[PDB]
């Protein structure tokens, strides 16, 4: 190891680590707890990012002056990502794009970019890569939202072999995009769900659990070149979490099964819009799709870290959506969702 | 003065003082176990720690002495003393334009009975003393913090405890609330050695121990 | 095992109770030297320690008695099993 | 001679818990006590006087950016100032610190002389004046 | 190589030859990965194994007592006695001698600079050794500050 | 120097004494501070919470200082009750942010040369 | 003057220099690693050697109240030329 870069310090902010981060992205949801993280005990990061810098404002306080270092850098470019990545002992992936982009698609965002940012960064002489992919990227999958995720998966492990790789199940937290968004339909008159969602397994994974699962994998010598997959203690029926954070947030649960080709209808025609769609046909089939049980590649629990349950850590992000009547009520009222044991 | 420099004195208020330092002490003598008047006709009336009542309502309703103002009431922190406190009130005189200070001794756990009914400006003067030191007034109206964070542990005045404190705040964005840590600087007090091994001013020099 | 590889008494200097060691290896040091000349007698000399026992076996086994106000005649005897049970 | 409610305890004096130095620092700081010795190259003795109470010295590295001396040990700049000693040590256990001391190196009395200097059989006649 | 920590940034006992014990405290810390001296030999023993109970500081110094009971009494001279005892083992080895003149090792000066690691490890000390050598020439640094 | 001056309490026996209610009093109100406080900690691990507190000191012989203890512990269950204190005051007790310190020799080896 | 590191890196005059990898340099990305040109070394060796013929010669500086406090360095050197230690200009007597 370099001098400058052995750690010291007990692990707090001004204390040195010898990590130096260059995640990809972070100005997203897993990037901002990725980071506060990372400033946990002092690692340099440098977050390059593309959009206002006022809306990475926020990311400031996670880290001493000087820790967290902020670049302009264009995904379309070459040497923007190389411009970040010179003297990086880790880098990590985060880009991606829920929805679809006239300047960027699934494909670009999920192939095109982590390829070119692996390539340079073994060529720059990076030590560690840890490139995320989706639990349920299957490249004959429905959704072009797994598929992409495939192609590019072997994609980056091709051009870096010892890159781990990062495949959680779904993420549930703040703005998760996930619990917010199953929320959000209370606006639209009952849940549009499919058949009634009877026929969909889910195994969230929380935040803090996923987000130290990186810097453990950063920490241990041995996830050189492995396939991680992180998943929740417990799985459960898609419509077996509708009511219960409908419940949770004491909203009028309202279940209304309905042809999936209407949902598919629905679905393009929230993407008209010119600004962020509320919903797209590809997180249409993404909902119903049923999340694999596979075993043989290793979880969370692994490096040492256990899973949070659903149930535990919710009544932080949905007591947002509660009334006035209900902002005081406890998760006591609530119960656990039926979970469906493996 | 023929020596500008150096500030002129004044006997006249100094043996004055003396004099009242002696009309106390003749009073009291189950209380008060040392009287100084100093150099700058400061008057100390060293008392026991049952006394903080009567000798300060002596000295707040008597004819000759007339000292209903509380100054102040303020403890020095000695670790070398077997009594590290040493609870130090101040009292002024409308009537006669002088000042008293009176001094108790104290250890961590022995309590002194509040002084509020002497002198009611004390009521917020020993919410900090119990803060800043740790000395526990009896009998005392309310004792709560009005200096430390709420919640804060140790009482920081000290003088075993740290400059920097031990807890140290950050707003940590994966709970959205500011949250404490152990405190650990960018820089550390650089302290400085400044006392001079030569002595100082032999006239306060220790005798031979 | 129990095989033994070095012996230690820790005696006090004008102790009352460390006279008996110190009677011991006075008169009778040199020829339990010539007992066993290939194993140290580490028969440290330090102060206010009463006369103690220390017996490092092999493996790492190190086993004491408490000689405290002996006798010349009998610390030997008190060592003696330890030479006997050497191994 | 000081009756009020008296009551007797034999224990001796601790006051850690109500202090509350946090677990890591009460038992983890060896606090050894010893009577500053004087600088060597300065002449006055006004520091051999009385004791302190200064701790055992952690980690210093370098701050990333500016070189700085960060350190997370929040008790090492500060000492204590004793008369004697045995309030000292007497300070020591009271919030119950690992606990150690040295005695004052009391300078021994040095039998100088001028005549010595110039002597008529003793070596000790001095080369230069 | 284990990266062991030097005499300042260690608490260490040190005797002298005439078998005061001396310790040694913390000035400085260790540079870097390297930890102390017996840190490393506890922390192999525990992995290897044959982990050795004295996990502690002070706890070292009470097995060092009990291994040696003038070791643990710091600034003593504990009094050592009994040299007509060494004596008589003395008689009766009878190796006769080797004739070669007792030359010292540190015959000059310049021998004197050069003993350990550190001092070799030492530049400016070694300037002295340039110094000895020739003599005042080369060594000669101005200051004018 | 063995008499001394009884602050609050003659003998251990009351001292436990002003524990007792001043526990009940900590016992009591964990469901309304975990109310209106609007946190999302359950009441049980409060209540066992509690009890932590309540054993690190839990070792002291000298009737003062373990009713002093009583009365440094009354001093903040009405700065809670009355809403004086913040989340951010009894989450503190609820050390969360910082990463498990190390227990074995081992992990103490490994992270740096410090006891 | 000023020297110029193998990253480019330009040397101030205390000799500070990144090494190859040395990640801290990534603060000097997109931005400019401050270095003031003047070197004070090479900025006073230049300037004229005084020449006055005494033993000893104040050295104020220029401006008594607004220089250094003066000294009185020797003149008596002839190997090497005495300076002020503030004013670090050289002072040499010619033929002493
Ligand atoms: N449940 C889930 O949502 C799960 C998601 N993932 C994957 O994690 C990744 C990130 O998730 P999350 O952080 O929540 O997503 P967000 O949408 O919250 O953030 C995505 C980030 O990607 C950046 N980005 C996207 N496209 C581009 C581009 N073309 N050029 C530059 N930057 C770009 C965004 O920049 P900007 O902020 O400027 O838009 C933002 O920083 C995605 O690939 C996602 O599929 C993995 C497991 C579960
Ligand atoms: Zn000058």
């Amino acid at each position: 190891l370099h001098h400058a870069l052995i750690p010291h310090g007990k692990g707090g902010r001004s204390s040195v680590s010898g990590i130096v981060a260059t995640v990809f992205g972070a100005t997203g949801f897993l990037g901002r707890y990725v980071v506060n993280h990372l400033g946990r005990m002092g690692s340099q990061v440098i977050v390059p990012y593309r959009c206002e810098p006022y809306d990475t404002m926020h990311l400031r306080p996670m880290g001493d002056l000087g820790q967290i270092i902020f670049m302009e850098w264009n995904g379309k470019d070459k040497d923007s990502i190389r411009k970040v990545v010179e003297h990086s002992n880790v880098v990590i992936n985060l880009v991606g794009r829920e929805w679809e982009t006239k300047n960027f698609d699934f494909e670009d965002v999920f192939v095109k970019i982590p390829h070119a940012i692996a390539q340079v960064s073994k060529e720059a002489g990076v030590e560690k890569l840890i490139h995320i992919s989706h639990l349920n990227a299957d490249i004959k999958s429905p959704s072009r939202y797994l598929r992409s995720k495939a192609v590019g998966e072997k994609e980056v492990r091709a051009a870096f072999p010892e890159a781990t790789i990062i495949k959680p199940s779904d993420i549930f937290g703040r703005e998760d995009r996930f619990l917010n968004y199953f929320a959000s339909m209370r606006w639209f008159g009952g849940v549009p769900l499919i058949s009634l969602g009877k026929e969909t397994v889910k195994q969230p994974v929380y935040i803090v659990d996923v987000s130290k699962g990186i810097i453990n994998a950063i920490k241990d010598p041995d996830a050189k070149g492995k396939t991680f997959a992180f998943v929740g203690p417990n799985r459960y029926l898609l419509f077996d979490l509708v009511q219960y954070i409908f419940a949770v947030a004491y909203r009028p649960f309202l279940p209304y099964p309905l042809p999936h080709f209407a949902y598919r209808w629905v679905g393009r025609l929230f993407e008209v819009s010119p600004f962020e769609p509320w919903t797209t046909r590809d997180k249409v089939e993404r909902v119903h799709m049923s999340d694999m049980t596979l075993p043989h590649l290793p979880g969370l629990e692994d490096l040492g870290i256990q899973a949070t349950p659903l149930e535990l850590k919710a009544i932080e992000v949905l007591r947002r959506h509660r009334t006035y009547r209900w902002l005081t009520s406890e998760m006591e009222d609530v119960k656990p969702a039926k979970t469906v044991n493996i | 003065d023929t020596r500008p420099t150096i500030r002129p004195r004044n006997d006249v208020v100094h043996k004055q003082l003396s004099a009242f330092g002696q009309y106390v002490a003749e009073i009291l003598p189950k209380y008060v176990q040392q009287v100084q008047v100093s150099c700058f006709n400061e008057l100390e009336i060293f008392i026991h720690p049952d006394g903080v009542i009567p000798v300060l309502t002596f000295l707040r309703d008597h004819t000759n002495a007339q000292f209903k103002s509380l100054a102040d009431l303020t403890a020095v922190d000695v670790p070398t003393r077997q009594n590290r406190f040493e609870i130090v009130y101040n009292l002024l005189s409308l009537r006669f334009n002088s000042q008293i200070r009176v001094k108790t001794y104290t250890d961590e756990l022995t309590p002194i009975e509040s002084s509020v009914t002497v002198y009611k400006a004390a009521n917020w003067y020993e919410r900090e003393i119990w803060d800043m030191f740790g000395v526990f007034f009896a009998n005392h109206p309310d004792l709560r913090r009005i200096l430390t964070g709420y919640g804060f542990e140790g009482h920081p005045f000290r003088k075993d405890f740290p400059l920097s404190g031990y807890v140290e705040l950050r707003y940590d964005d994966e709970v959205k609330r500011v949250v404490a840590e152990p405190v650990e600087l960018a820089q550390e007090f650089r302290k400085f050695d400044l006392n001079s091994p030569w002595e100082a001013f032999p006239a306060y020099r220790q005798p031979p121990e | 095992k129990l095989g033994l590889r070095e012996i230690r008494i820790h005696l006090c200097q004008r102790s009352p109770g460390s006279q008996g060691v110190r009677d011991f290896i006075e008169k009778r040091y040199v020829e339990l030297k010539k007992a066993n000349p290939d194993l140290p007698i580490l028969i440290r000399e330090c102060s206010d320690v009463q006369p103690k026992l220390w017996a490092r076996y092999a493996f790492g086994q190190e086993k004491n008695v408490s000689l405290n106000n002996f006798s010349a005649d009998q610390v030997t005897r008190t060592l003696e099993n330890v030479l006997s049970g050497k191994a | 001679t000081q009756d009020t409610q008296l009551i007797a305890v034999d224990e001796k004096l601790d006051i850690t818990t109500l202090t509350g130095v946090p677990e890591e620092h009460i038992k983890t700081r060896k606090v050894r006590i010893f009577v500053p010795a004087r600088n060597n190259m300065q002449s006055g003795v006004n520091n051999t006087k009385k004791w302190k109470m200064e701790f055992d010295t952690r980690e210093r590295w370098e701050n990333p950016l500016m070189g700085w001396s960060s350190t997370a040990d929040p008790l090492s700049n500060l000492v204590l100032t004793f008369s004697t000693k045995e309030d000292a040590v007497a300070f020591a256990e009271k919030n119950g610190w690992s606990f150690d001391v040295e005695e004052r190196k009391v300078p021994k009395p040095k039998s100088k002389s001028y005549g010595a200097n110039f002597s008529w059989n003793k070596r000790t006649r001095v080369s230069t004046k | 190589i284990l990266p062991g920590a030097a005499y300042t940034e260690k608490s260490a006992t040190y005797v002298n030859t005439e078998g005061r014990a001396q310790q040694t405290k913390v000035a400085v810390t260790p540079p870097g990965l390297a930890r102390e001296d017996w840190k490393i030999i506890r922390a192999l023993s525990e992995i290897a194994g044959m982990t050795l109970p004295y996990d502690t500081l002070d706890q070292v110094r009470s097995r060092l007592e009990e291994v040696s009971p003038n070791l643990v009494r710091y600034d003593d001279v504990e009094g050592a006695n009994y040299f007509q005892q060494a004596n008589e083992l003395s008689k009766l080895v009878n190796q006769q001698l080797l004739a070669d003149p007792l030359v010292p090792p540190q015959l000059t000066i310049k021998d004197f600079y050069m003993t350990d690691s550190i001092s070799r490890a030492s530049q400016t000390m070694a300037k002295c050794v340039k110094a000895v050598t020739e003599g005042i020439q080369a060594v000669e640094e101005p200051s004018i500050c | 120097g063995t008499s001394v001056k009884p602050i609050f309490s003659r003998d251990m026996n009351e001292a436990k004494r002003r524990v007792r209610e001043l526990y009940r009093a900590w016992y009591r109100e964990v469901p309304n501070t975990v109310h209106l406080f609007q946190l999302d900690i359950s009441v049980k691990q409060g209540r066992d919470k509690v009890r932590e507190m309540f054993m690190k000191n839990a070792h002291v012989t000298d009737p003062r200082v373990v009713d002093l203890l009583v009365i440094k512990g009354k001093m903040e269950l009405e700065e809670t009750i009355n809403v004086w204190k913040q989340r951010t005051h009894i989450m503190r007790f609820f050390h969360e942010t910082e990463a498990p310190r190390p227990t074995d020799f081992l992990s103490k080896f490994y992270v740096g040369h410090d006891p | 003057g000023v020297r110029t590191s193998p990253t480019g890196e330009k040397v101030t005059h205390t000799g500070q220099a990144y090494d190859d990898g040395d990640y801290r340099r990534v603060r000097f990305s997109d931005r400019q690693k401050e270095v003031n040109e003047n070197f004070a070394i090479d900025l006073i060796a230049e300037q004229p050697v005084s020449e006055v013929g005494s033993r000893v010669i104040s050295c104020d500086g220029g401006g008594g109240a607004l220089g250094h406090p003066r000294v009185y360095i020797n003149l008596d050197k002839e190997t090497k030329t005495g300076t002020c230690g503030y004013c670090g200009l050289q002072f040499r007597q010619p033929h002493h």
